[PDB]
């Protein structure tokens, strides 16, 4: 029903950023979590996958490697994790949850990564 | 790795007439196309899943049309809030979204 | 809650209920209404004088202890509350052999109004055997039936009819055979006389 | 009446689990055979059918009863309820019994708990036919049973004096075959699990050359 | 008293338990998420336009009532715990005769985890309807259906979903095909709503694509048919002086082209309309009738 | 509510009934009435020397321990009440294969009138065996049997009887032949006794 | 043609259960087949089989056997019709390999 995410933040190029979603109203143990990533005026594109109550992930080719997906069922939590950033990284991302026939219905509130 | 091109880039039309936005697959999605709205400085929100089927709390006039590589959205009596981009996205596989689709008055 | 609720229902419905004795037992016959969906007519052979059929065989009466008016929805219950209620003892006269599917569980579907109407469907296939005159073979035409008869009951305790009387047997312009082609369909009601009673027949 | 009185007093404290003399000798059982016919022996799957009435009798001393009356005549209904032994033909490639219209068993219960159980069946044995001399052969190929789990310490078999025996003759559907005879035999086989006593009946028959003659010679 | 204490939790667990009513029965809609694991594609019979195939199909879904705790997370229970719990009815839409293996005990497996999830599998043959459209025989390519969904249970109740990405949910092993001759190409997977006399059901659907080999019926028929119409074009080298040779040569290749006609007949089934065979026969047909006809006139 | 004073009937019928006794086991002989109505005589199979026959198969006896006094006269009962009390284990002497139909219910009938009569009908499929002399083929006549009588009750403790007059009692349908290669002349029914 | 094979058997399973476990009598105890669904035993299956069957003459073939250690010893008669695809291509002269799968 709701997905609160983390706060906007500038980081310096060659750090590392984690990005929080925290699910209430239902268990993370039930659906798949999907994080995208949105340019500025440009289309969507899909990062990743986890599979909360196994624990297994997928990426896209082009962030693998690159990405680190993890979750916490106790703080009812969901993990992005961003490593070697450069200056193609200013982005916003997303944090959605899957549900009636793969279909991406509820999505958070987005948070705004630049890189100084 | 199926790739979605939507077409048009963008549209120019008044308020009450009906329009068309298309979107092609290169390989097989087979009903599993998703079309998401999304107004500026704002999250996407599900408009129609399967192919046709109307998310709980959209309007009627939102309609959807699917076959095995070819869909289209038909939205008949515009209002002057419809305008947002526009995107689909297929979930066959490991889900890819459209380029977009500008709306303007 | 909503749970056990409907559950103390089911449990007040299915406590103190004989399954010998036929819903109104000594009083006027009960009605049973009949519906048939074909899926496939499989092989018309001539030499075993038969034809096999798929068909989803629903059967409707009303049962006046089934009666409910605690919540408001219909009920649909698993598979196999129905050895535990009065159904018809409905029989193929024709036939030769014959199943209800079995996967992945048996094959059959019970549902209960709030008034009392029961519905009872099954899915079967079977073998019928029909005679045919290969007089005029192969430039002829045949005609072969299926029978629909109650074995136990006469036609003072029970009664028969097609539920529409026009729409009641569905699918048959879809159906598609590699020899025939289905001209035509009829639907015919009537009672048959044996030395033990007189039976209702469709 | 006295015989619900009878067979209510022979069933309390009954565990049909456990075989009479579980742990003091063997039980010894007698066997007899009724022949109605010998079906169709076709060489191509090495098989032959045959139709018996198989009947068993042993002593039980728990079905002891006092009473002015001598047996008792029942139907398959008790059947399942005492023990019975699990005697299975060791080379049937598929065997049925009978079904039509009510399970065709019978029991019968006497004096001293000598109880007797017949029941109808209708085996497909097998018997390896060595196809040389043909069409002008002669074989004896065999029926054999014994128990399934009880080895030779715990069951033992043993034919009676009036064993086997054969109905008309005439109306059987040997074709190709001539019945002459049969004998029977006992012996002891060494198993995974332990020695079993196995009885065999063998029934001669030989090939008439009447259909051979005209179809190719 | 170490196993006590999973009689205990077993006992409290189905203490309370109506197997008669779905989870959710006027709260919620009951998810089930299918999978299927093809261990054999079995034999496509042509004359009774059927296929059959060996699946292990697994469902899972969310009881509520079946939560518990105790030392361990997941219970791997027998298969008669499966006959005393709810279990969903699926059935194949166009299934004509499958079986479930009960050998040498029912082939069915149960796992509880400790939020209420349930996993049931089960090892079953189904074999199912193709309906086959001929004209390009031996050189057709089919797509086999295999349509299942609930019985009794309409939308409003049970719906069904693939528990995986749908391109990655039907998996053919590797060693499991038994075709002889026809060539598995890929899977697709569908997912619909159908509409019949008691409401709507969703309906789950998976197409396997063959594509039948000629390399049998080109010796069989296509290379005698043509050495056959070869030996008639060989008369027209021979000296008109001997008629009774020419006339022996000509009546005798119609009568082989006439039995290979009549045993290649037998290789299809009985179809209405006209394939490619046939009209492959009735061309090398017409042209030794018109070898015979042109020896006639000269 | 009907149903109550009926169930009351059904419990004191049912209460202390030993269906392990046949009617009358001390004082006199079960005496049992049968009939037989063709429904349809099956094809012959003449290469395996067989026929199948489909035959609604009619027993009648009197079982003095189910008297009632009630509204009605005869309880037409379900399928499932003749499994509680004794029916005669009637069967084919040359019978092969014979099945018991199941669709949709078991397809069995019991009736029990006040007096104590019971009806007690089956439908069922006999695969018999004919005998046959095929030395005037195909020129042939044959006569096929259909013995049937009691297994486990001899002489002295039930015997069988026809219902009607003996030419009126077995009855075969007029529409009832699927016969292709053959044509039915006749019946011809006889009662005896066999020493085994 | 069918591309399977035919073989009966007879298949026997032997564990060792703690609690059927006795030491008062000391002899094997041989039991009835009908205490067959009152124990627990393995869910073997055949992995490659099309159509198997248990005889049934004249009671349902199998053994079940106790031990005064626990040890329990549980023996079935099979008919299996299990399914082999062979390579033709040196047909006849031809040698083929096949197998029968036992899983859990
Ligand atoms: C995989 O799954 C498979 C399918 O589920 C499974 O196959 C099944 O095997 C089981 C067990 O072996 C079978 O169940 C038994 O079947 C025996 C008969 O089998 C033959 O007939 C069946 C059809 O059965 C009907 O008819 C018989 C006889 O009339 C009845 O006994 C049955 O109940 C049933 O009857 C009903 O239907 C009738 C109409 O058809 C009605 O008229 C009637 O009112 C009933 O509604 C065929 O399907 C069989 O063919 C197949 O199996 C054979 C085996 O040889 C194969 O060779 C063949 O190829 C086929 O595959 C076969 O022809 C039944 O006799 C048996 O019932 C008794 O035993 C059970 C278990 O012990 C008892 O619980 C039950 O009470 C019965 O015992 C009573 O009767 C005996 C008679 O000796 C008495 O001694 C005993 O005391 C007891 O009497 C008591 O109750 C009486 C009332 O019932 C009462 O009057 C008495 O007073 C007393 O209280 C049992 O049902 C099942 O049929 C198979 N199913 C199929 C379709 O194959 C397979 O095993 C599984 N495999 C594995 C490895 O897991
Ligand atoms: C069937 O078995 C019985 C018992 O073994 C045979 O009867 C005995 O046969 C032997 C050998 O001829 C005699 O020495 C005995 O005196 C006979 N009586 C008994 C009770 O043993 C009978 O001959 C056998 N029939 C056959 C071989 O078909
Ligand atoms: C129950 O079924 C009937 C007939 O299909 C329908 O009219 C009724 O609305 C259903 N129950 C409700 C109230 O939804
Ligand atoms: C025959 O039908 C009855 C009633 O549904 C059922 O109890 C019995 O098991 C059926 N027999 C078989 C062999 O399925
Ligand atoms: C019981 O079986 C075991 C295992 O084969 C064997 O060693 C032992 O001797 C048997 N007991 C008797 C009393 O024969």
């Amino acid at each position: 029903v709701q997905l609160q995410q983390s706060g906007a933040e500038l980081v310096k190029p060659g750090a590392s950023v984690k990005l929080s979603c925290t699910a209430s109203g239902f268990n993370i143990k039930d659906t798949y979590m999907y994080w995208v990533k949105q340019r500025p005026e440009q289309g969507l594109e899909w990062i990743g996958r986890i599979d909360p109550a196994n624990g297994d992930t997928k990426y896209d080719p082009k962030f693998q490697g690159k990405a680190t997906i993890t979750t916490d069922t106790f703080s009812n939590t969901a993990y992005l994790q961003l490593s070697s950033l450069t200056s193609e990284d200013t982005a916003v991302y997303y944090c959605a949850r899957k549900g009636l026939r793969w279909a991406m219905d509820y999505w958070g509130q987005g948070t705004s990564v630049t890189v100084s | 790795n199926i790739v979605m091109t939507q077409s048009p880039k963008s549209m120019s039309m008044s308020v009450g007439e009906r329009v068309t936005l298309s979107c092609k697959a290169s390989e097989y999605v087979g009903t599993y196309v998703s079309w998401y709205q999304q107004k500026p400085e704002q999250s996407p929100k599900l408009l129609i899943y399967g192919a046709s089927n109307r998310y709980t709390g959209v309007p009627d006039r939102f309609t959807g049309s699917g076959s095995a590589t070819d869909f289209t959205l038909t939205i008949g009596s515009v209002q002057a809030e419809d305008l947002a981009d526009y995107h689909c996205g297929q979930s066959y596989s490991y889900p890819t979204f459209g380029a977009g689709t500008k709306l303007e008055l | 809650s909503n749970m056990s609720l409907v559950k103390e229902t089911v449990d007040r419905l299915l406590k103190g209920y004989d399954i010998r004795l036929r819903p109104d037992f000594g009083g006027p016959p009960v009605a049973v209404g009949m519906n048939i969906d074909i899926a496939s007519i499989d092989m018309v052979s001539e030499v075993n004088m038969d034809y096999t059929l798929t068909m989803y065989f629903q059967q409707a009466w009303r049962d006046k202890r089934l009666s409910y008016n605690v919540i408001p929805l219909n009920l649909t219950l698993d598979n196999r509350v129905a050895d535990q209620l009065w159904v018809p003892d409905t029989y193929f006269l024709n036939d030769k052999k014959s199943f209800v599917h079995g996967v992945t569980v048996k094959n059959r579907m019970i549902r209960l109004h709030p008034d009392g109407t029961v519905l009872y469907g099954l899915r079967i296939t079977t073998t019928a055997a029909c005679m045919m005159d290969l007089r005029r073979y192969p430039l002829d035409e045949q005609n072969c039936t299926l029978e629909i008869e109650s074995y136990g009951y006469t036609t003072d305790d029970i009664e028969f009819y097609w539920r529409g009387d026009d729409n009641a047997v569905t699918g048959v312009t879809k159906i598609e055979l590699p020899q025939f082609s289905i001209v035509d369909y009829k639907l015919i009601t009537k009672k048959v006389v044996f030395s033990t009673g007189s039976y209702p027949r469709l | 009446g006295d015989v619900t009185v009878i067979l209510n007093n022979l069933l309390e404290g009954y565990d049909n689990k456990l075989r009479p003399d579980i742990g003091v000798k063997p039980t010894l059982i007698h066997t007899d055979m009724y022949v109605n016919s010998i079906g169709p022996v076709n060489a191509i799957n090495m098989e032959y059918t045959i139709d018996i009435f198989f009947a068993q009798t042993w002593y039980d001393r728990r079905l002891k009863f006092n009473s002015t009356i001598k047996v008792l005549r029942l139907n398959s209904n008790m059947v399942g309820k005492i023990w019975i032994p699990d005697t299975f033909f060791r080379n049937s490639k598929k065997a049925d019994a009978h079904w039509i219209t009510t399970p065709n068993r019978m029991l019968r219960i006497w004096n001293d708990g000598r109880v007797l159980y017949t029941l109808r069946l209708t085996i497909d044995a097998e018997c390896q036919l060595q196809l040389h001399n043909f069409p002008m052969d002669e074989h004896s190929c065999p029926l054999e049973f014994s128990s399934y789990g009880y080895p030779r310490e715990e069951i033992v078999y043993q034919w009676k004096r009036s064993s086997v025996e054969v109905g008309d003759t005439r109306s059987w559907r040997l074709y190709q075959f001539s019945f002459v005879g049969l004998r029977n035999t006992t012996e002891v086989v060494k198993t995974t699990s332990g020695d079993y006593v196995v009885m065999s009946v063998y029934f001669d028959l030989s090939r008439r050359m009447g259909y051979f003659t005209i179809q190719t010679y | 008293d170490n196993t006590t204490v999973f009689t205990r939790i077993l006992d409290r667990l189905l203490d309370g338990y109506d197997n008669r009513l779905r989870p959710g029965l006027g709260e919620r809609v009951t998810e089930v998420k299918t999978d299927i694991f093809v261990t054999s594609f079995g034999p496509v019979s042509d004359h009774d336009m059927e296929y059959t195939i060996d699946v292990f199909f697994r469902q899972s879904w969310k009881d509520e009532r079946l939560k518990f705790k105790g030392p361990m997370t997941v219970l791997r229970l027998n298969n008669l715990m499966a006959s005393k719990i709810w279990t969903p009815d699926t059935f194949f839409h166009n299934g004509k005769k499958s079986v479930a293996h009960n050998m040498t005990m029912p082939n069915k497996l149960l796992r509880i985890t400790e939020d209420g999830t349930l996993l049931y599998t089960m090892r079953l043959t189904v074999r199912a309807e193709c309906p086959m459209h001929l004209e390009d025989f031996p050189m057709d390519a089919h797509a086999c259906p295999l349509k299942f969904g609930s019985y009794a249970y309409t939308r409003a109740e049970v719906v069904y979903e693939w528990t995986r990405e749908p391109a990655r949910s039907v998996v053919v092993a590797e060693d499991g095909s038994r075709l002889n001759q026809y060539d598995l190409l890929g899977q697709t997977v569908d997912s619909g709503i159908v509409q019949s006399s008691t409401g709507e059901y969703v309906v789950m659907t998976t197409h396997f694509h063959l594509k039948r080999k000629i390399g049998y019926f080109v010796i069989q028929t296509y290379l005698p048919c043509i050495m056959t119409v070869i030996l008639s074009q060989v008369s027209f080298w021979l000296n008109r002086e001997s008629v009774p040779a020419r006339t022996v040569f000509g009546v005798t290749t119609v009568l082989t082209m006439t039995t290979l006609s009549i045993s290649a007949r037998n290789s299809l089934p009985k179809v209405a309309y006209a394939t490619a065979m046939d009209w492959f026969i009735a061309v090398c047909y017409a042209f030794v009738f018109s070898a015979l006809i042109e020896f006639a006139t000269v």
